[PDB]
């Protein structure tokens, strides 16, 4: 989006060599960050996926979209849940819960959301990952 | 408001935007962006089924410690 992919002056293999030796040191294995950058890679390609819009109501991701496949094998999850529930969602009345198509800039407005919640959450587990490995078994008499 | 204290500004030009001011600074504010930031449409069913989701590390990223 911003057109401007590369930073004047910033290698990025070094910035990544700097990223793993400190969560290393910091005492996070390297399956950890695997996962966070197959959670990337899988947020990336979620990112591409097109809509067909039945109509302003509902709207059905168009049948084996590859996106979503690369999205749910990154996620290790099924592929026929994840369609249903970004073509579809469920409403809760006072007293039914029945299932009704999104529509598709809502759907779109929906993994938008999605991906950034995931995004929200992995920082926010990494933060507490960080956490634990700072965090001092003897009780601090104070800080700054 | 109703123009009760100075700090709030009403904007004739363009009723899409209010204008607050600030013992710093006083500045305008459009008001598209507002609603569509501050309303996320999340269901609990929706959050029940993306903790069966069989990412085994998903259910965790949602987990509540309370």
């Amino acid at each position: 989006q911003g057109g401007s992919p590369m930073i004047e002056g910033v290698d990025d293999a070094k910035e990544m060599a700097h990223t793993r030796q400190a969560c290393t040191l910091l005492g996070i294995s390297e399956s950890y960050q695997m996962g966070i950058f197959r959670i990337l890679a899988g947020i990336l390609h979620l990112g591409n996926v097109g809509f067909a819009s039945r109509d302003s109501d509902s709207c059905t991701i168009p049948p084996k979209h590859e996106p979503l496949t690369i999205f749910c094998d990154l996620m290790g999850v099924d592929y026929e849940e994840m369609c249903h529930w970004l073509c579809h969602r469920k409403l809760a009345t006072a007293t039914e819960t029945y299932i009704k198509p999104i529509s598709k800039l809502q759907a779109t407005n929906a993994r938008d959301a999605l991906a950034k919640h995931i995004y929200a959450k992995l920082f926010n587990w990494i933060v507490d990952h960080v956490n634990q490995a700072l965090h001092s078994a003897v009780k601090q008499h104070s800080f700054i | 408001h109703l123009n009760k204290c100075a700090l709030f500004e009403k904007p004739r030009m363009s009723n899409k935007a209010f204008i607050i001011k600030h013992f710093a600074d006083k500045v305008e504010y459009q008001c598209e962006g507002f609603l569509e930031k501050n309303k996320d449409t999340v269901f609990e069913e929706q959050i029940k089924v993306l903790k069966s989701s069989k990412f085994k590390m998903l259910p965790e990223l949602f987990q509540d410690d309370e």
